[PDB]
């Protein structure tokens, strides 16, 4: 199962995305769910770093299953949209997908 | 990328 | 600043610490914090494994100041009691060094 | 270990 | 006031529901095959067993999760608190709906 | 199993 | 900015609202942003009063850009569904006036 | 009693 | 193991307490942290109505393993006195049997 | 009254 | 009864309290001085300037942070909170605290 | 900046 912590703060932004885990849905190389969540997150971060001035901090495990994405400037309203896009794709996945992915929020 | 990151 | 996210679950057990950030006291190869934190870590996570069954899953970030640890057997009381002992001991530092680190629960 | 990690 | 105490856990599973408190009475019947109907629906429909305590006077039931990860027994339960929560949207009054 | 006013 | 505070207990019902600061959007006297939600708030409130029997707990500072609405009876239909209405109409200005109003639950 | 430009 | 689920609003005091469960450490008629927790939860509330003026709302399941205890009145400090030492008298048995009786916070 | 082997 | 409302966002800084109802009311007086007090302390003993809203009428009052890093008022919101508490604990009747 | 009798 990946697991995708949010995080969201008292203003609406979201701080922290967590991706962990891989989706076990394949073997690796032919993983569906996997390249589904993969692909979202890795454009949705593309993106905000080609589309917006937002430059967020971001750790990931080499080879691991491990990625976190934390806002700097919780303000850019662009970048903002952008994750809420990227939840909204990721959240799409789960709702057919249930068994692979867990979004879970704060 | 790496599409099977996940 | 370092960073500690730390989840708690209904039962009491911590699932999930996050260590995140550099302590920014001097700069790298003479910070204290970040030397203080980092013992208090590696050594945990070293107890763990050396002194009981629990094998957490471990992510890091090669060299980027962050390390997330996530239980297995939430149930192992050996595990949790290191934990504890290993967040006690980063509020120790916390306490004195409130600017460089912080702790935050759930 | 690393030290200086954090 | 029936009193609907309902746990989730990190998750998004739900551990624990409690109802108690009473509400010819309908939101009380209404309340009570909700909850009746979706234990049968657990326990004939689903591989969970969950468990179970009860007073014997009424007013009092207590739901506990076993199997947090049976998808099945989960979405019953979010029906049946759908279904009190329906009921609540029309008789405010007579149920609390709580989230611990 | 049902009782319809124990609530 | 204009921030609108907004507690829902967990029944769905709106026990506080707090709209406090200013939008920012015009200088005073021809702010729109500023109309926009001073209209909703002050009508709202009208509302509630002069069409249900309920009497809200109500403090506000003279000099303005401070409002606080406090639910005394919540099981109050109307008033509840007026304070939804208000909440989707200031709601309305978010969608176009990101920067100016924020809208922020529990 | 309402001030247009309150907010 | 038994389970103590209690509930604190946010002034500390105890609106619930339920436990649940049965102890597991011996068998029927013979189980120590059985009889320390029946001993403590059955004195408590003895005790809360023999020596407060406070009626709590109590339920429990004939068949054992299940009681219920929900305040009236939060503003009787004696009866809160009294759910304190209950609480840390079932505290003190889950100190020495952690594997038995477990006490769960909100 | 009290049961001592309830739990 | 006074109700206090007390934010704490994620990084455990208190961004906004508020105080509002009433309690020679010697809870007032208590909750009054300790309020105004701790205003009277950010602002004369730190760099923050809260935002500040109230009711000239009483019974309302509302701190807002500006900076959530300044940690010597973040000390004294912390102590004027200990010292409502304080209060609280022997007149549970008339205040109430608040956790968002 | 004080009133006593505010709460
Ligand atoms: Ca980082
Ligand atoms: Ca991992
Ligand atoms: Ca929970
Ligand atoms: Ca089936
Ligand atoms: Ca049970
Ligand atoms: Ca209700
Ligand atoms: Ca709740
Ligand atoms: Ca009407
Ligand atoms: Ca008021
Ligand atoms: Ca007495
Ligand atoms: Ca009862
Ligand atoms: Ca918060
Ligand atoms: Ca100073
Ligand atoms: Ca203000
Ligand atoms: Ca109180
Ligand atoms: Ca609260």
């Amino acid at each position: 199962m990946i697991t995708v912590d949010i995080t969201v703060n008292d203003e609406g932004k979201v701080t922290d995305v967590i991706m962990d885990g891989h989706a076990d849905h394949g073997e690796y190389g032919h993983d569906i769910v996997c390249a589904g969540a993969s692909a979202v997150l890795f454009g949705s971060v593309n993106a905000i770093i080609g589309l917006t001035s937002e430059r967020p901090d971001i750790n990931y495990d080499d080879n691991g299953g491990h990625f976190h994405i934390r806002s700097v400037d919780t303000n850019n309203d662009e970048a903002q949209l952008i994750l809420q896009t990227m939840l909204v794709s990721l959240q799409t996945i789960e709702e057919e997908y249930n068994e692979n992915i867990r979004l879970n929020y704060k | 990328l790496n599409l099977q990151f996940f």
